[PDB]
């Protein structure tokens, strides 16, 4: 089950 | 540590450190950067973020990884070590809600930072629930669910319903809901209304906000075939 | 830092610690287990020699990362930024060179364990090089090139031309030919001919040598590709 | 140009 990866920005 | 660095420097050096992928170092320009005392733009809320949770992703790998060799093995080593990694792990988290808590949730008064820094506090204290042991995981639990709530509950009133943030907010409340509160049928529920009620209002935007609500979208959409 | 921790312990730790990809960990605990004073197994010889790559390795990737935008850029921030990455860097490999001559070479009297130190001395004083500017490299070039010399010396008096070790040296010191000291002739005749003698080497070997030897062969073979 | 990864062991 996957969260926002939000590991780029 | 960074206070004689200027303001635009840390956020200079903070999004240098990203192209490098020095995570830890771009957290700690982050860090300073909010102690300057000033809100924070929608790309410099992004990069503190971004930053975190590349710190905290890495962290909770290396738990996973100690905590399923030290199940199997049940000397101290194991346990130390993945001792050692989880009281590291709960220091980052602290330091995140601690400038969450001094002060940008105060000071944000617009819905999108308001329900940005609410997400980031739901999921840090998802992140010391995933670690937490007995009673003490009730409480976090429970401060982890009062955080996503109060940003559904804004979001709801003040976006719409493909705002890539409350897109995102909703998919790491339904995994709460699967993965700590052990309510799948309510994971479920939550990722499904808004997978539906973002395709409904998809006809409203151009085609750059479409690919940016459409890949959160399918994100809810990997998840619920994962859980169905 | 690990002085009260067993030796056994660090060994045992900096195993998990590359299991859960905590490299800086895995550098710590192996540091604190050279300076027990004793000599380091060919096990052990190898965690030393991985940690410390994976850390140089992700600080020189970040260096090159940052001279790459400071070299288009020509405020202060990215020179500054490259040099607190470069400081760093050279501090890792300083702490390295300094386990090296304190004292694991002088207490090295095999072959094997002597080999795989100085193939360890030539390659920090090479990261150093790829760092340094002017006269300062021309020292620390010729300190890289005396470490891989002597390697060298021994690893053809007594070792087979397929052992891994003598293998990866001359891969190493052709390197440094080619990316250092600007004699690509020098690294194209030292891949070549250290390539064809292991070949020759081959017959002698067991299924499992013959794919040890064979897989560095290739990294010789990938080279003298991309260098002819 | 590569050297040794030795990354992993
Ligand atoms: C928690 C969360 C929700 C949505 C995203 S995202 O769609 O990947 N995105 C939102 C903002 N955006 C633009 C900012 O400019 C730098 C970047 C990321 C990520 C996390
Ligand atoms: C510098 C260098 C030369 C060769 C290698 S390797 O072939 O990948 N290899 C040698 C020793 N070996 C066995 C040790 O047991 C853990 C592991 C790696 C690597 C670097
Ligand atoms: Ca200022
Ligand atoms: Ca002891
Ligand atoms: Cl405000
Ligand atoms: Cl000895």
């Amino acid at each position: 089950a996957g969260s926002i990866p939000g590991r780029r920005s | 540590a960074m206070g004689s660095m200027e303001r635009a420097s840390l956020i200079q050096k903070a999004k240098l450190a990203e192209q490098a992928e020095r995570y830890e170092d771009m957290a700690a320009f982050m860090k300073g950067a909010v102690e300057k005392g000033e809100e924070l733009s929608c790309e410099e809320r992004n990069l503190l973020s971004v930053a975190y949770k590349n710190v905290v992703g890495g962290q909770r790998a290396a738990w996973r990884v100690l905590s399923s060799i030290e199940q199997k093995s049940n000397g101290p080593e194991v346990r130390e070590y993945r001792e050692k990694v989880e009281t590291e792990l709960q220091g980052v988290c602290d330091t995140v809600l601690g400038l969450l808590d001094s002060h940008l949730i105060k000071e944000a008064g617009d819905a999108e930072s308001r329900v940005f820094y609410l997400k980031m506090k739901g999921d840090y204290y998802r992140y010391l629930a995933e670690v937490a042991t007995g009673d003490d995981k009730k409480r976090i639990i429970d401060s982890a669910r009062s955080a996503y709530q109060e940003a559904m509950d804004i979001s709801k009133k003040e976006m719409p319903p493909t705002n890539p943030i409350r897109l995102g907010l909703a998919l790491n409340f339904s995994v709460f809901h699967y993965e700590i509160a052990n309510s799948p049928e309510e994971a479920i529920s939550l990722a499904k209304t808004t997978f539906d009620e973002a395709m409904a209002d998809l006809h409203t935007l151009s085609e750059d906000s479409y690919k940016d609500s459409t890949l959160i979208m399918q994100l809810l959409r990997d998840n619920l075939t994962l859980w169905t």
